[PDB]
């Protein structure tokens, strides 16, 4: 997956 | 070097600490007083003196580490620097400090040999 | 610390009820057989007074327990007490109006060190070194010191560090010279011969190293 | 004796100092029975110095039986007979004074022992005060522990202890301060406690 | 000076512990400046009047150092991990965690430590309380004590925090009663002498 | 059996160190110990240079080596080499074989180097964990009032985090909070399964626990005893245990224990969490009635060594089976250690048998010495099942008795994910 | 379907080794 922020 | 005379308008605040007895008896006695023995206070400065010459021949050398006690703002390496250190030991501020980081065992300076 | 308690605090709360209790009847008792212009009768009937209003305040809300600092007051009444007390505490204040005209050169010294410091040192400790990467922490190791920018005369960065603005302040922000509250507690600080050399050092890695001791030496040497 | 007692001392070191400590105590209780002979009792406990040697011989005497029963770890008891190379003043003028200052300072017992109840007092009260300002909020997140808090009455007295002693005042005043919030209005009210 | 850029060559410490002598300059303008010699011969006649305290001080000094040998030798050691009280216990690698974060951790060497000032031998211990008789760095020292337990054992916390009731009364005999004795007695010497 | 007979016949050397005890440490390129330097050919089995002549053997940055413990386990683990260097020939095909110590020390076969920051502790492992005791039920009891606030909720927050990982999908856990009231800290209500979508949503809710108010150890600990006696919902019908997080108190709670465990059928393991001036008397009184044990937790690295000790407890009842406790127990798929892909691992636990025959058992021999375990390669599984005959859509597949596949053409060799990435 | 095999409550446990029994 994406390296989805917090 | 504008500020330097800035520093002027907060010094008329002394004119309200000049009117009035009891301020102006008390100082002024004292500073006659302290005038009045300028030899009792030679003592002291000749004190540092001799013992400000004698940090700065015997721990001159060790490296100035930001880590510990003798770092750029606390070491002997200038007469100066070496004066400010002896008033702050008299002040009484972690001067065990700094005798342990004069304790044998240090890196000398880069300079030093 | 988060109005946790044991049993033992518990049944203190309710001992205070009793000594509530004995110190109403005592006032009471007192009040009808003079109609209290002492200063020790009053402090017993404003330690009273407030014991009710604490109590009274904590039954209706089941910050009211902050006002129980009034209780730390009572140890007062035992130099009521005993007279042999009293006579040494009006000779441990009464010469203190003797030291009332060195209590006034202080609030002055004080006073004009904090202008002095404010229109020298007012914002100057505001930034860090921060790494050159992912930041806002300050990488100046778990003691971060105040730089300067490579224009001014200050600390200079680290090989793989930049001095950027943005810095809440060497001690949380609690130590600096941003306005005369600031300046007024950091002077009596230093003058308190404690921690003085702390913000000497902090002043001389922010705006260089010639001018700031004159500052802090007078300082100390005259308060 | 007494003074070479070091950690990690030889073990023949160990018993010169338990054989001599007893050599010792045997030959001061025996002085201790001659001076109640060859004086009297009453002009034994006349002066100053026979009287707290006495006290030394006993404590001595009943120091020696805990350690020997294992009770309590030695606390230094024949330490106190020290005192006694104060005699040697005897021999110089700087005896008259010394004698004359502990005789004023013991004249004065009723104002010492009543100066320093109002300092005790003081240190109470300021401890009791302390202890509701800042109790239990010293818990912040950071691993240290910060021993000097305001949890307890013990705890309390010592915090205020060193804030009188001077020695990092300001430190304690910083935790005071960011447990009422932080470098705000309101919550640096709470300095005026600490100055 | 004349005995040292002759032996222009000896480097031989000599030199080096010659130069640290010529400090003496100053004091050669003692007696050419009279004035600076009469207050000389002053402050030598004031030590030589202040003697009393100094022997009656460093002589409960010596006691006090005694107590604090017999309290707290070998018992103030450390562990880098605060998880081994042994020094065989204490060896090889533990992993710290920076600013308390589990997921940074950092390998750091395990070492038996003593405290920077300690009541090991009676010398260390004068040592010790004269610099907590300086108000510095006593609190360390103090919650540091208080941990100690047993001896060659690591730290336990708050053990024996009673154990605080010999600094405080250091502080309260050494530090407040006897530091303020000698001030007295210079004061009233000085006004012995003006009057 | 070849790993119990040798340790039988231990003699315990304390200071003996100058015998010089050899071995092969795995992370490396000493007082009593040597140290051997290997060959280290390649092979295609492996993927890694593999020598066949001793076994590696890897010590954990935090054990020490060199101590009385480690350099006994290192002497008597050195018969085993002779076993390790003989199962091979039957089978060619012999993966790692590993005997993880009770120590820290595993001591693999295949002897090749170690793969930042090397935090691998063999009790911690899946394959260890399974085999040292049966499946459990553990409810954990969060204390969350006041004056756990600060570093010490801190430390109770990552211990909670840190025990669930020393569960299997066997096992069953859920965790509840008392603050004066009793309640769960997520939307579970009952014991769920221990799988790795379940653990994430109590980890989750434990990292957002806040603390307030009194503490009513009465009150948290009915609904601890009342939550294990649902038999509603599915349970694993194993260990009940009780594992209380705490500071201290002065409360025993006596009669909560007389009304629920009065037969002394559920474990009530107490730590003692955070560096704190509180009786620790009440709370020790806990773990000695009921049949559990006494941990404390002051800093952050103790976490890690102190929450998977409770397993010496657990397996008591097993070493006092005897035979009957020697099962192979395979684990579930993962992916392997030492970068080979995805493994599945036996299991058999040993046990201390020293004086078995004249009677001096049972004083320390109530504890297990380590388990053992053998590596079986999926690609291995995958070669008895040939696939090019059949058909392009058609496989073969194999699950586990909890629905989860060990073979299947839609598994790959990467971790599973449990929710939507973050990152700060 | 869980583990059908079961170890636990032995009647020959030791049962005297707590935490709190050394102090
Ligand atoms: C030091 C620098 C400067 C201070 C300001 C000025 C210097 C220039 C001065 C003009 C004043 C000199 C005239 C003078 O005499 O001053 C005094 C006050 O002295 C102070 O308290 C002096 C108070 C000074 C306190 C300074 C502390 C402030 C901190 C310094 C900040 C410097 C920080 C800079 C930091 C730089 C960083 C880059 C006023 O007059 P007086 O007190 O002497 O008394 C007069 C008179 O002198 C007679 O002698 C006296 O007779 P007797 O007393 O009987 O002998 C009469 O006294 P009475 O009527 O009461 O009986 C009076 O008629
Ligand atoms: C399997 O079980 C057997 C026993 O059932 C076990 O063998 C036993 O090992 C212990 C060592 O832990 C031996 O203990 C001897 O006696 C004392 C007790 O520990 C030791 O003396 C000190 O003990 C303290 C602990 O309180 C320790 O910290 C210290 O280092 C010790 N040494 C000192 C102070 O110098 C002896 O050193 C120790 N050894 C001797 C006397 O040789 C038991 O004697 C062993 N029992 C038998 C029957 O052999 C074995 O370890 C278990 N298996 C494993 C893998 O642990
Ligand atoms: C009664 C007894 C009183 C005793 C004296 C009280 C204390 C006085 C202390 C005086 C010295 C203070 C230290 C000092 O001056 O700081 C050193 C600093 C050197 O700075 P540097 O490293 O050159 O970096 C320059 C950055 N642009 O400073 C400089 O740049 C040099 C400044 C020279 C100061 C000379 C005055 C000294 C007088 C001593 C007597
Ligand atoms: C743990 O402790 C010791 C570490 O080296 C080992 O004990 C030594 O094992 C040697 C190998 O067998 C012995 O050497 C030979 O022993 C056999 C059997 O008695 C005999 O042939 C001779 O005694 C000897 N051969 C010689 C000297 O040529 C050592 O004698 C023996 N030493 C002692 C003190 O026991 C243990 O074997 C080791 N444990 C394991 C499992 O390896
Ligand atoms: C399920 O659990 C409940 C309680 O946890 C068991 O008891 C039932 O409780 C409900 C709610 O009050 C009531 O219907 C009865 O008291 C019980 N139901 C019965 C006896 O049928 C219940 O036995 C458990 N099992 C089932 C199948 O419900
Ligand atoms: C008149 C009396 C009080 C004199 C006291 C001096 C004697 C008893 C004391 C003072 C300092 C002591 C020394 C202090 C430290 C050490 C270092 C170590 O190797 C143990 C012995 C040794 C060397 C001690 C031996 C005894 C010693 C010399
Ligand atoms: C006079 C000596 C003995 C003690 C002085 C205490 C008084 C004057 C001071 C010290 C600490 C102060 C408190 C510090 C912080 C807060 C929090 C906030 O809500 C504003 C008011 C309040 C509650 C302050 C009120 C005034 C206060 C209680
Ligand atoms: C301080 O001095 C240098 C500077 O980096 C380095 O050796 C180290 O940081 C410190 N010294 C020691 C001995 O740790
Ligand atoms: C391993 O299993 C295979 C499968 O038939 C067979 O060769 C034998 O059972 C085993 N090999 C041995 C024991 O060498
Ligand atoms: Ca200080
Ligand atoms: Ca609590």
């Amino acid at each position: 997956c994406e390296p989805g922020a917090a | 070097s504008i500020t330097f005379f800035r520093l002027f308008r907060v010094m008329r605040l002394v004119k309200l600490l000049s009117r009035g007895e009891g301020i102006r008896t008390l100082l002024w006695t004292f500073i006659k007083s302290f005038q009045a023995l300028p030899y009792v206070a030679l003592l002291i400065v000749m004190l540092f003196f001799i013992y400000a010459v004698i940090g700065m021949q015997v721990f001159g050398k060790i490296a100035l580490n930001d880590t510990t006690e003798i770092n750029r703002n606390n070491n002997f390496q200038t007469f100066p620097q070496a004066v400010l250190l002896l008033f702050r030991c008299a002040t009484g501020e972690a001067w065990q400090d700094i005798m342990l980081a004069c304790m044998p065992g240090k890196k000398c300076a880069p300079e030093s040999e | 610390p988060e109005d946790d308690s044991n049993a033992t605090n518990s049944n203190l709360e309710r001992v205070e009820y009793l000594f509530l209790i004995i110190f109403t009847v005592e006032a009471f008792l007192k009040v009808i057989a003079y109609g209290l212009r002492n200063g020790w009768n009053l402090l017993d009937f404003i330690i009273v007074v407030v014991g009710l209003f604490s109590a009274i305040l904590e039954q209706a809300t089941k910050d009211v327990k902050a006002l129980r600092a009034f209780r730390v007051l009572r140890p007062l009444r035992l130099v009521s007490g005993v007279p042999s007390l009293q006579v040494v505490l009006n000779s441990i204040i009464k010469a203190m109006v003797p030291l009332l005209h060195i209590a006034l050169l202080v609030l002055f010294v004080i006073i004009i060190y904090a202008i002095i410091g404010l229109e020298l040192f007012m914002g100057k400790m505001h930034k860090t070194c921060y790494n050159q990467e992912g930041i806002a922490d300050v990488p100046a190791e778990d003691d971060p010191s105040p730089c300067a920018l490579e224009t001014g005369h200050g600390r200079q960065c680290q090989n793989g560090t930049v001095c950027k603005p943005g810095w809440d302040g060497p001690k949380h922000g609690i130590t600096n010279f941003d306005n005369f509250a600031f300046a007024m507690l950091t002077v009596f600080q230093c003058i308190t011969m404690e921690g003085w050399t702390d913000v000497l050092y902090w002043v001389n890695d922010a705006v260089g190293r010639d001018w700031p001791w004159i500052y802090f030496v007078t300082l100390i040497i005259i308060g | 004796t007494i003074a070479s007692e070091h950690y990690n001392q030889p073990n023949w070191l160990t018993e010169v100092q338990d054989t001599a400590n007893k050599a010792l105590l045997a030959l001061f209780t025996a002085e201790m029975l001659l001076k109640m002979y060859s004086l009297g009792l009453q002009a034994y406990f006349v002066s100053l110095f026979n009287r707290f040697d006495c006290f030394v011989v006993c404590g001595g005497i009943l120091e020696t039986i805990l350690v020997e029963t294992k009770i309590m770890s030695p606390l230094g008891i024949s330490v106190l007979r020290c005192v006694r190379l104060l005699r040697i003043f005897k021999i110089t003028r700087y005896w008259n004074s010394l004698s004359n200052l502990v005789a004023s300072l013991l004249n004065s017992v009723r104002s010492i022992a009543s100066l320093l109840l109002l300092l005790f007092l003081f240190i109470i009260i300021f401890s009791l005060l302390g202890m509701q300002l800042f109790g239990g909020k010293f818990n912040f997140d950071e691993m240290q522990t910060r021993r000097s808090t305001f949890d307890n009455f013990p705890q309390s007295l010592l915090t205020v202890f060193q804030i009188l002693t001077g020695e990092d005042w300001n430190s304690v005043m910083y935790d005071g301060i960011m447990a009422y919030g932080g470098p705000s209005f309101p919550g640096m009210l709470v300095c005026i406690y600490f100055i | 000076s004349l005995i040292s850029f002759g032996i222009q060559s000896s480097a031989i410490n000599v030199v080096k512990i010659l130069r640290v002598l010529r400090v003496l300059r100053p004091l050669r303008a003692i007696n050419r400046a009279k004035g600076l010699k009469h207050v000389v011969q002053c402050v030598f006649v004031a030590i030589r009047t202040i003697g009393n305290i100094v022997i009656v001080t460093t002589l409960l000094q010596f006691m006090f150092a005694c107590i604090g040998v017999q309290l707290f030798k070998g018992k103030l050691y450390t562990c880098s991990d605060s998880s081994k009280q042994t020094e065989a216990e204490c060896k090889g690698n533990y992993i710290t965690y920076k600013d308390g974060e589990v997921d940074h951790p950092i390998i750091q060497p395990r070492s038996w430590e003593n405290s920077k000032f300690d009541f090991d031998n009676v010398l260390a211990a004068m040592m010790a309380l004269f610099t907590v008789s300086t108000f510095e760095g006593w609190p360390e020292l103090l919650y540091r004590s208080i941990d100690s337990h047993t001896e060659d054992k690591g730290p336990i916390y708050n053990y024996r925090v009673e154990i605080s009731i010999f600094f405080i009364i250091y502080i309260i005999i050494i530090a407040f009663f006897m530091m303020n004795i000698f001030v007295g007695f210079v004061i009233v010497t000085f006004q012995e002498q003006g009057e | 059996l070849e790993a119990e007979k040798v340790q039988a016949a231990h003699q315990w050397r304390e200071d003996f160190a100058s015998n010089e005890v050899v071995y092969y440490n795995a992370k490396d390129d000493e007082p009593g110990s040597q140290r051997i330097k290997p060959v280290f050919i390649e092979d295609a089995n492996f993927g890694r240079q593999i020598s066949y002549q001793h076994a590696a053997v890897h010590i954990p940055t935090d054990i020490y080596e060199g101590s009385t413990i480690v350099l006994n386990e290192l002497n008597w683990t050195s018969a085993l080499d002779e076993v390790f260097k003989k199962n091979r020939e039957e089978d060619p095909s012999l993966l790692w074989q590993v005997f993880g110590s009770a120590t820290g020390l595993a001591r693999y076969y295949p002897a090749s180097p170690w793969v930042k920051i090397d935090l691998y502790d063999v009790r911690r492992r899946p394959w260890y964990i399974q085999g040292a005791a049966s499946p459990k039920d553990m409810l954990i009891l969060v204390d969350v009032s006041g004056s756990v606030s600060g570093l010490t909720l801190k430390l109770i927050r990552t211990s909670v985090s840190e025990m669930l990982e020393t569960l299997s999908d066997d096992d069953f856990v859920n965790v509840a909070s008392f603050n004066s009231n009793a309640q769960d800290v997520s939307c579970f209500q009952h014991l769920v399964q221990a799988n790795v979508r379940n653990k994430k949503v109590l980890k989750d809710a434990v990292n957002n626990i806040t603390a307030k108010g009194i503490t009513d150890y009465k009150k948290g600990f009915s609904f601890a005893f009342e939550q294990l006696l649902n038999y509603n919902v599915s349970r694993a019908n194993c260990n009940k245990i009780i594992m209380l997080f705490t500071d201290g108190g002065e409360e025993r709670a006596q009669e909560i224990f007389n009304k629920y465990n009065k037969d002394k059928k559920v474990r009530v393991f107490t730590f003692s969490v955070g560096q704190h001036n509180y009786d620790r008397g009440p709370i020790q009184w806990m773990a000695c009635e009921n049949k559990g044990y006494y941990y404390e937790i002051p800093s952050i690295g103790a976490i890690r060594i102190n929450t998977q000790e409770y397993l010496d407890v657990l397996g008591r009842p097993m070493v006092l089976a005897g035979d009957k406790a020697k099962q192979v127990q395979w684990t579930n798929v993962y992916l392997d250690a030492l970068e080979l892909g995805l493994v599945i691992t036996g299991t058999l636990p040993v046990f201390n048998i020293t004086g078995q025959f004249e009677n001096k058992t049972n004083l320390k021999n109530q504890l297990i010495l380590g388990v053992m375990g053998v590596d079986v390669s999926l690609e291995d599984i995958k070669r008895l099942t040939p696939r090019f005959t059949l058909c392009p859509n058609g496989y073969y597949f194999a699950i586990d008795p909890n629905g989860y596949v060990l073979l299947h053409p839609n598994l790959q060799p990467k971790p599973i994910g449990v929710g939507i990435p973050t990152i700060n | 379907k869980g583990p059908d095999v079961c170890f636990d409550n032995n009647v020959l446990e030791d049962y005297t080794d707590c935490g709190g029994v050394s102090g």
